[PDB]
């Protein structure tokens, strides 16, 4: 699956219908001056893609999305994106029959987040999974930087860390996706706990009753049968006030009500205790795949930074001392001696030592869409050419987007889109 | 045997083809043949599970002739009473087993298609056979009601079980058979009350039995003339009272109602006293259905005037109760009591005089919040303006002015022995016909400014209406065009 | 044979899943939660398992068990139901009233 043309529509800088086509598979850039909407469009994949923290795309709520906060004649704010699944490794796990998946998400003034997947209106949750499925989690990246940022990816904590490995071997999806069906487990609990309460004390004083009168009721049925003389018809037009002579058939359909009910529950409780035992073996397998993914990672990330850098290398820690799964470090050295520090680090060094990381994230499995914003803002005019030299050629595979300020790195870029800001819009064009 | 033994023992349970020719070269001769072949007849019935499609249709096959044999018997004939009895019971017995194991294996499947044919065959092949057993009386056979009761109760409770799986009511054959075996069962042998809480039980555990508890109600009502369980069930229904919880309850009782309405309006409207005591209930659905039920009733009978002339306080007393619920704290009532009115106004022969409450109610409810209700009123409005009474003289015209001048000619030639009243009578129709045009330009004005609304359903009916108003000649209704003008 | 099958029944029960089409009326009759204690669907040729099948098939066991509680509530209600045995409706017309240009935009 790879981008085939993005259409955006009323979004921040867009105020018109645009369309940018003929993407290239290989290796995309976009320049621009300062402020031309450069960023917008990856504000726009990422809003697509379903952001939840909006301060990432610098606005205080969906209002800001807008062209003008819906003051300037502007009130549907569409963004949409169109995908080919031509190879079937890359391709959902629901989705595969269908060929060009697009998707649509659409704010206006005072609706919040319509989603339409070709052409069918879908929840978030849809399209939540849809790109989880995929490696594209815009909650927990793994794919894009974002401006700004490049110097501040060594700056998370191991648990970020942690995630970030999770997503290379697609374990995260899963976490997430625990956390969600234990609250959900813990709330049906809670839920049948207090069903089973309520039909206890209400059936079983209900039901002791029944079979209390159930007595009575033969024994009026024995004086009726017998009356077929008005010493029996006294007690007869007496007990006759409340018998309930068809009481019988409410009776097995009570008791039949029960069983079944019953038999539900034990059900219920057995698939529970079963849920319990695969949830834990499937942990225990994620246990020995994160493992070796983490083994796995460590090595090829240490062997691009060598390969980058000649006088230095990288390796992955745990947190301290205690297990792998509880946080992860990274250890650097500079020729024969390691640096305890990470913040003594050159913001060049630091820059390299992150696209080192995705890179090797990259060549353990490889995401079908890579986004850069400006990474090289930190980089001198050497690295930058051997940084995009080396995607262009050596690496390949997964599609780049990159937006860059230098000649440096779009030079050789393979397909160069260029913003510009003509009246009060941003217009896309080719070169 | 004993009734109570083999109940309570088949209430509680887990070369074939020789004995099953033995017992129909036995059975050829007369049914009443039934020594140790009673056991075999029984040891074959609880082998019906295992036994071969085959085996079983010539089993079935088999049972329904002697069974419709005896019953031709005891038709042609009506110490020897007692044997009959035995007899009966022992068949009845049989049935029962017979019917509850066919009523497995069917709740499987679609929870095949020969399966099911063969399946709704034999079914049928049994219900003529149970239709030709219940033809006979059986109040002379059984001296004592309990052994009656438990005998019918033994032919009752198979079907009633059975009609809990929704395919089975799907086909029309059996139903329109288990809809006049319980017609016969409540007319010809009474047991109004088993029957009526069966039902009850069946309507509110299930939601697609409300339609056939309505026609068995209707059929009851046509040829059966016994109109005394649908008053039961109706007083039940309004006495019933229904948990926080379930949901499922009042809808489905809602739907019994609304069929019920629409089958048989007379019968069901006697009871309706009682029943609108039921609206009090904060239950949506059942209101709903209280104001549908009503509606129906009210148009449906409109058509005998006999009907309308023998029941004019209570009829009355429904239409008022309807107006009055135009305001709600549920919109959807509302929008149910202004379809009611606008089917109670879908002819214009009758009932002039509250056509104009109609309008003002109407009016009033055009400015109401909820988008249905605005509407649902605009679609009355538009009816009411389709047809109405007015068409007499200078039909299709309403115009202000013109109705304003011949006013006032009116006026002045009554100034200036019939001639008194019958200018009394004109005077008052123009005074109508004015108050008329004045609310219809005081809706038009108000669906004017309404034009512009966030709904398209709104906007779309708003045009409608407006177009309609501009067929008639109107000096309000170029307003209304030029500001439809601006949808654009 | 039977692999296929088995196939084709767990990728359609996915796929409804996924759309969102179980409730507590098909809740039962489907043995989606078996399939789940039975790893060999989500393990592939390589004796690996699919974190995106696994993860797939959590959420159909979670809107089945959803399900099977919500069925097991209103069951719970009509047997209550079945045990079983002003004014507030109407309100003023005053609290329920109400009390975008084309050519200026
Ligand atoms: N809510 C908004 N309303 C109007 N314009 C916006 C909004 N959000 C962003 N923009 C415009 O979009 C442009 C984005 O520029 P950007 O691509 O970030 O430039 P660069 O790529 O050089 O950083 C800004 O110039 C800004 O004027
Ligand atoms: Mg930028």
């Amino acid at each position: 699956m790879k981008v085939e043309e993005l259409i955006i529509d009323g979004f921040k800088s867009y105020a018109t219908r645009t369309v940018i086509t003929d993407w290239d598979p290989q290796f995309n850039a976009i320049t621009g001056l300062n402020g031309s909407g450069k960023s917008n469009i990856l504000d726009a994949i990422c809003f697509v893609l379903g952001i939840a923290s909006m301060s990432t795309v610098r606005a205080s709520s969906l209002q800001d999305l807008i062209y003008k906060r819906g003051q300037a004649g502007v009130t549907k704010a569409s963004v949409t994106i169109v995908f080919d699944n031509t190879d079937k490794s890359n391709s959902p796990i629901g989705f595969t029959n269908s060929p060009q998946i697009s998707v649509t998400r659409q704010v206006v003034l005072g609706g919040t987040s319509k989603y339409l997947i070709n052409g069918h209106r879908a929840p978030q949750q849809s399209v939540l999974q849809l790109f989880q499925s995929v490696q594209l989690n815009i909650n927990n990246p793994n794919f894009l930087i974002m401006q700004g940022k490049i110097t501040k990816v060594l700056n998370m904590k191991p648990s970020e860390i942690l995630s970030l490995i999770e997503e290379a071997a697609g374990t995260k999806m899963f976490e997430d996706r625990r956390e969600k069906a234990e609250r959900t487990m813990s709330k049906k609990e809670t839920k049948l706990q207090e069903n089973r309460t309520l039909l206890t004390e209400e059936i079983e004083p209900k039901l002791e009753k029944l079979r209390n009168e159930k007595r009575m009721f033969l024994e009026f049925q024995s004086t009726q049968t017998d009356l077929e003389s008005k010493q029996l018809n006294e007690k007869f037009q007496e007990l006759r006030k409340k018998v309930n002579p068809n009481i019988m058939n409410m009776i097995e359909n009570v008791e039949k009500k029960e069983a079944a009910l019953k038999t539900m529950i034990k059900t219920i409780e057995k698939d529970k205790m079963k849920i319990q035992e695969t949830i834990s073996k499937l942990n225990e397998y994620k246990r020995e795949t994160l493992v070796k993914t983490w083994e796995k990672v460590t090595l090829d990330f240490g062997n691009i930074f060598a390969d980058l850098l000649p006088n230095s290398f990288a390796k992955l820690v745990p947190c301290e001392g205690k297990d792998v799964t509880q946080g992860l470090e990274v250890k650097v050295k500079l020729g024969n001696i390691w640096k305890e520090s990470l913040i003594e680090l050159s913001g060049g060094q630091r820059s390299l030592i992150a696209l080192s990381l995705i890179m090797a994230l990259l060549q353990f499995r490889p995401a079908p869409m890579y986004i850069l914003d400006e990474v090289d803002a930190a980089l001198d005019l050497s690295h930058t050419q051997n940084i995009g030299h080396l995607i262009k050629t050596r690496f390949k595979g997964s599609q780049f987007i990159v937006v860059s300020l230098k000649e440096g790195m779009f030079a050789n870029a393979n397909r160069v889109f260029r913003t510009r800001f003509q009246d009060g819009t941003s217009v896309v064009s080719i070169m | 045997f004993s009734l109570s033994e083999y109940l309570t023992k088949f209430q509680t349970t887990d070369d074939p083809s020789r004995e099953l020719n033995v017992i129909i070269d036995q059975l050829a001769v007369s049914p009443e043949q039934i020594p140790d072949s009673l056991e075999a007849l029984i040891d074959l019935c609880h082998d019906f599970p295992h036994l071969t499609p085959k085996l079983q249709t010539q089993l079935s096959y088999l049972i329904s002739s002697s069974l419709s044999n005896l019953s031709k018997d005891i038709k042609a004939n009506l110490g020897l009473i007692p044997q009959w009895k035995r007899h009966l019971e022992e068949y009845g017995y049989l049935i029962q087993v017979l019917l509850t194991f066919l009523q497995d294996e069917l709740h499987k499947v679609s929870s095949n298609v020969e399966l099911f044919k063969r399946d709704c065959n034999q079914m049928e092949n049994l219900l003529e056979s149970i239709t030709k057993l219940l033809e006979i009386n059986l109040s002379k056979i059984f001296q004592t009601t309990p052994e009656k009761d438990l005998f019918i109760g033994l032919f009752t409770r198979p079907l009633f079980v059975l009609l809990e799986i929704e395919p089975v009511t799907k086909v029309s054959s059996l139903k329109m058979f288990i809809q006049r075996i319980l017609a016969m069962c409540v007319k010809n042998h009474g047991q109004s009350s088993s029957i009526q809480s069966s039902l009850m039980t069946n309507l509110t555990y299930f939601l697609h039995l409300s339609v056939f508890n309505a026609e068995l109600l209707k059929l009851l009502n046509d040829e059966y003339n016994y109109p005394q369980l649908t008053e039961d069930i109706l007083k039940e229904i309004s006495t019933r009272v229904f948990n926080a919880k379930d949901t499922t309850g009042p809808k489905a009782i809602s739907n019994f109602l609304i069929k019920l309405s629409e089958l048989s309006p007379g019968i069901m409207l006697r009871q309706m006293n009682l029943v609108i005591t039921l609206l009090n209930n904060s239950s949506i659905t059942l209101r709903c259905s209280v104001v549908e039920a009503c509606g129906n009733i009210v148009a449906e009978l409109a058509q005998d005037p006999q009907t309308m002339e023998h029941y004019k306080q209570q009829i009355a007393v429904l239409i008022e109760l309807l107006e009055e619920r135009f305001q709600d704290s549920n919109p959807y009532v509302r929008t149910k009591a202004i379809q009611g009115c606008s089917k109670i106004c879908d002819l214009s022969s009758k009932f002039n005089k509250s056509k104009a409450k109609f309008t003002s109610l109407a009016v009033r409810s055009l400015q109401d919040r909820s988008s249905l209700v605005r509407r649902n009123s605009v679609k009355l409005l538009s009816k009411l303006l389709l047809k109405h009474p007015f068409k007499a003289i200078h039909g299709s015209q309403l115009r202000l002015s013109e109705w304003e001048e011949y006013l006032k000619g009116s006026e002045s030639q009554l100034n200036s022995t019939s001639v008194l009243m019958k200018l009394k009578l004109m005077i008052v129709y123009y005074k109508d016909a004015i108050s008329f045009i004045k609310e219809i330009h005081k809706s038009i004005e108000l669906i004017s400014n309404l034009l512009f609304s966030k709904n398209r359903n709104e906007v779309l009916e708003s045009m409608d209406f407006l177009v309609l108003a501009d067929a008639f000649d109107i000096e309000l209704s170029e307003f209304g065009i030029k500001k439809m003008l601006h949808l654009v | 044979t039977n692999r296929s099958t088995m196939m084709a029944n767990f990728e359609e029960w996915i796929k409804m899943a996924t759309d969102n089409k179980i409730n507590s009326r098909n809740s039962w009759n489907f043995a989606l939660i078996d399939y789940f204690y039975d790893l060999d669907v989500l393990k592939d040729g390589e004796n690996n398992i699919n974190f995106q099948k696994a993860s797939a098939t959590l959420d159909g066991c979670i809107k089945i068990y959803s399900s099977r509680v919500d069925s097991v509530t209103t069951e719970t209600g009509k047997l209550l139901s079945g045990l079983a045995q002003l004014e507030t409706t109407l309100v003023e017309f005053e609290t329920i009233k109400m009390k975008i240009d084309p050519l200026f935009k």
